[PDB]
RNA sequence: AGAACCUUACCUGGUCUUGACAUCCACGGAAGUUUUCAGAGAUGAGAAUGUGCCUUCGGGAACCGUGAGACAGGUGCUGCAU
């Protein structure tokens, strides 16, 4: 049975740390002691022998494990690791797709002449990447189209 | 203030405050979607040291 | 920056009595927080005390 | 060049473009013969022509859209008679001596309240 | 009975609406019912105040009453005090903030609503109905009105068979739609029954 | 107009705003094609244990002022009598005795 | 670039109010398409007037709502605030779609 | 300008009476929510949970009930009182 552990790398070289880790596994052929490697923190399916611990800390650009102690480092509480990974993935879409999607949802404007005003998105357009929200100008909610980054979720 | 060339010669306190704010934003993100105990213990410890 | 280490609304306007860019370029309404970018309207040494 | 007269019979709206040339009739990218040229007394599409310009050395480009058949047949006729503008009252006088120039402003009546068909009242009985 | 209402026939011609705002179909009803709530509540408590008309505006999630009286010093109390005692309750029923306005009428004997309450207040104070009526006709022609017509009907005089007597002076043309004829109706709860007053005031030919 | 029958109307809009639009889902897709076994049959049983009120078909749409059940008008919310006396006053915007 | 679609019940008001909504724009943005009228929605309610029998005396009513378009040309920030934030005439709906 | 119940005022039967709807008084409980049995339903018995707002906290009133008398209710009659 292989349990999970958390590895700290130099933040920014993380994919290269993951590749070098897979390659050190297939060099020192402890293939039965490593399951996966998930992506500044690298998740490793592993078991705990001191040989495999020295292996992971001899992988370059790796600081060390993160646990209660350095003698017997600590598996994984996985309290919101999935949600952290979800965020990492979502970020991609949130930026690339920028799916402007909101209805009856209140938003916030911080761009253009509508800056410093709130309103609701009566219509949303993920394909056109535009949100239809009206901003109470002189009381009159002036339905205007704002980008996801042009306005903030309320 | 910048130097002769034009590159801004930045003070040390701006590095310190910018580090504390970068870490505090990361720790708040580790309170919304968040992540397990060991992660937020290292995150709060890096904020403490910052 | 809009709301960074060196903000406008949190502290004050870089230029003396100038709000931000296209708003208040004379001496009549010292204080109005323009919509273009949230900013105070004061002198140049006001940020040193804030 | 290019000349025009509208015609607006019975909520149908015609656009008659008259120009010298061929002797064909184009009605809304159809010919006359295929549109209603076998239907219901089409004569009014030519009734001004066999009155004055028997030669018909002018081709008519008609685009009518709007209501029913005979109103569209009539709105064309008011369109052509108003389209004799370069060939004016030297010969539009005899147009007025056969009528032919009025809008024939006769709309249908609005159904009044109480009644059934704007004049037909629903059969009272004395007892 | 058989005559058309003189103001409701002239809304697009001379007399403006007593409530001007736009609303689409979704909010047309609950604006209208809250609009009824400000009219019944104001005349509930402005009975001493001699109030004629309450015009209503709605500038974009706002309510703006406009109260036409002949006693503007009474409703404000001192320095507009009781104005914002009325603002507090009309903000409850309308749910939005409320700006209150007021314009006086210096000629209360020239509008139909106040000459009705110049009559319908006295009829429960056991005045003879011909005396209150004829005084109202003399008061309007004294103040330079081009026409006046006032009609009372009911069990007036403590009778049992109802009557309908009416007095007039000058010119009151109800078929000339150019006329800005002010018309308003009121009633009078006496001991024997209600008395309906109907007063027409013809102000000018155009 | 029968103030009890006005009060019977106002309790029915509350029950329609507490149960249904939130418990009309039991008839929405749990009465649609799925596992249409006793899971569906229980849901067809389980909406009769709701009150005999709280369905929107029980609502009458009486007048807003007089509560008159007939002659309603779903643009204004009034009956046909109370819309006419108000319109000739000028309580209703943009409306007049028109003719075409 | 920005459709300005405005609705009101009075025709002498909605057409008066469209004169200044381009005068607050051509002063600064200096390019508007033009005042475009739109076909009006006439909603009719013909209904009984007596409180009982005589269902032959009805009174025809009609509420006319009008629509106007000007569809301003230039999306310069100055013009945007001079229309979006500066809305006038209470009782006149105006709705904008950029 | 629209009755399957609703509407509905009519009928049989089951019910409650200061009442379903308003103001007032004295008490007690935030209000609310979830769920179970008995019942044709109205209702009855609960069982759980929530326990917020201003403070003189001996509070008060948004709100649910119980008792008090004023009263409330009436699509009951008379269009030949209006």
């Amino acid at each position: 049975k292989k349990r999970w552990y958390v590895v700290q790398a130099f933040s920014g070289f993380e994919g290269r740390v993951a590749t070098s880790l897979r390659e050190h596994i297939k060099l020192h052929n402890m293939e039965d002691l490593f399951g996966e490697v998930m992506v500044g923190y690298v998740l490793v399916q592993m078991v705990m022998n001191d040989a495999s611990w020295h292996l992971v800390r001899s992988v370059p650009r790796v600081m060390g494990f993160i646990g209660g102690t350095s003698d017997r480092p600590a598996p994984i509480s996985d309290k919101e690791v999935d949600a952290i990974m979800n965020r990492l993935q979502q970020v991609g879409d949130k930026p690339r797709p920028k799916t402007l999607f909101e209805p009856g949802e209140m938003v916030r404007v911080n761009d253009g002449p509508f800056a410093d005003f709130n309103g609701v998105v009566e219509e949303v357009d993920y394909e056109k990447s535009r949100l239809k929200v009206s901003v109470s100008i002189f009381g009159r909610a002036t339905p205007v189209e704002l980008d996801f980054s042009q306005v903030e979720k309320a | 203030v910048p130097l002769d060339g034009g590159r801004f010669a930045t003070s040390d306190l701006n590095d310190l405050y910018r580090r504390v704010i970068n870490r505090n934003n990361r720790l708040k993100r580790l309170l919304d979607l968040a992540a397990p105990d060991i992660i937020v213990r290292n995150e709060k410890r890096m904020l403490q040291e910052a | 920056e809009r709301d960074g280490l060196f903000c406008a609304r949190i502290f004050g306007p870089v230029k003396d009595y100038e709000c931000l860019c296209g708003k208040y370029k004379r001496l009549k309404h010292r204080g109005v927080i323009c919509e273009k970018c949230g900013v105070e309207v004061t002198q140049t040494k006001v940020r040193r005390e804030r | 060049n290019q000349y025009y007269g509208t015609g607006r019979r019975k909520s149908s709206a015609a656009r008659v473009f008259i120009k010298p040339g061929n002797g064909k009739i184009v009605i809304n990218q159809r010919s006359l013969e295929q549109y209603f040229g076998r239907e219901t007394a089409r004569m009014v599409v030519r009734q001004p022509l066999e009155l004055v310009d028997m030669v018909e050395k002018l081709d008519l480009y008609i685009t009518v859209k709007g209501g029913g058949i005979s109103g569209q047949a009539g709105a064309i006729r008011h369109g052509i008679t108003r389209a004799l503008m370069e060939y004016d009252e030297s010969l539009r006088s005899e147009l007025r001596k056969a009528g032919f120039v009025t809008r024939d402003a006769r709309q249908v009546e609005r159904k009044k309240v109480g009644l059934r068909k704007a004049r037909r009242r629903p059969q009272f009985s004395k007892r | 009975g058989q005559k058309v209402h003189p103001n409701g026939i002239r809304l697009g011609i001379v007399k403006p609406w007593n409530s001007t705002w736009f609303a689409n179909t979704k909010e047309f009803a609950d604006n209208l019912d809250s609009d009824f709530k400000v009219r019944q509540y104001l005349t509930k408590e402005l009975a001493k105040a001699s109030v004629s008309r309450i015009v209503i505006e709605r500038p974009a999630k706002s309510i703006r009453v406009t109260i036409h009286t002949a006693r503007p010093g009474i409703v404000i109390g001192k320095k507009g005090e009781d104005v914002e005692k009325l603002r507090k309750v009309v903000a409850d029923i309308a749910g939005v903030p409320a700006q209150i306005n007021i314009a006086e009428v210096r000629k209360p004997e020239l509008d139909a609503k106040l000459v009705a309450d110049s009559i319908t207040s006295q009829l429960e104070r056991r005045v003879m109905f011909r005396r209150a009526m004829k005084r109202a006709v003399q008061n309007a022609m004294r103040l330079g009105a081009k026409g006046i017509k006032v009609e009372v009907s009911g069990r007036l005089g403590g009778a049992e068979i109802a009557r309908t007597e009416w007095y007039r002076e000058g010119r009151v043309p109800l078929h000339t739609l150019r006329a800005d004829i002010d018309y308003n109706t009121s009633e009078a709860h006496t001991t024997y029954g209600v008395i309906g007053v109907k007063v027409w005031i013809f102000k000018g030919e155009i | 107009a029968k103030q009890s029958m006005k009060a019977r109307e106002v309790k029915r809009v509350a029950l329609a705003d507490k149960y249904f639009a939130k418990r009309a889902e039991l008839k929405a897709i749990i009465s649609d094609v799925n596992a249409s076994d006793e899971d569906r049959w229980n849901a067809v049983l389980k909406l009769q244990t709701l009150p005999r009120d709280s369905s929107p078909s029980r609502q009458r749409n009486r007048c807003r002022q007089t509560g008159r059940p007939h002659g309603f008008l779903r643009k204004f919310g009034l009956s046909r009598i109370k819309v006419r006396e108000a319109a000739m006053r000028g309580e209703i915007p943009g409306l007049k005795k028109a003719s075409w | 670039r920005i459709r300005i679609r405005l609705k009101a019940f009075d025709h002498r008001l909605i057409d008066q109010a469209t004169a200044e909504i381009v005068e607050t724009a051509k002063r600064t943005g200096a390019q508007v398409r033009g005042p475009i009228p739109l076909p009006t929605r006439k909603e009719r309610f013909t209904v009984l007037i007596s409180p009982h029998v005589n269902k032959d005396a009805r009174d025809q009513y009609e509420i006319r709502t009008h629509l106007r378009l000007v569809d301003i040309v230039e999306p310069t920030e100055k013009t945007v605030d001079a229309l979006m934030r500066l809305d006038l005439a209470a009782g006149v709906d105006v709705q904008i779609s950029l």
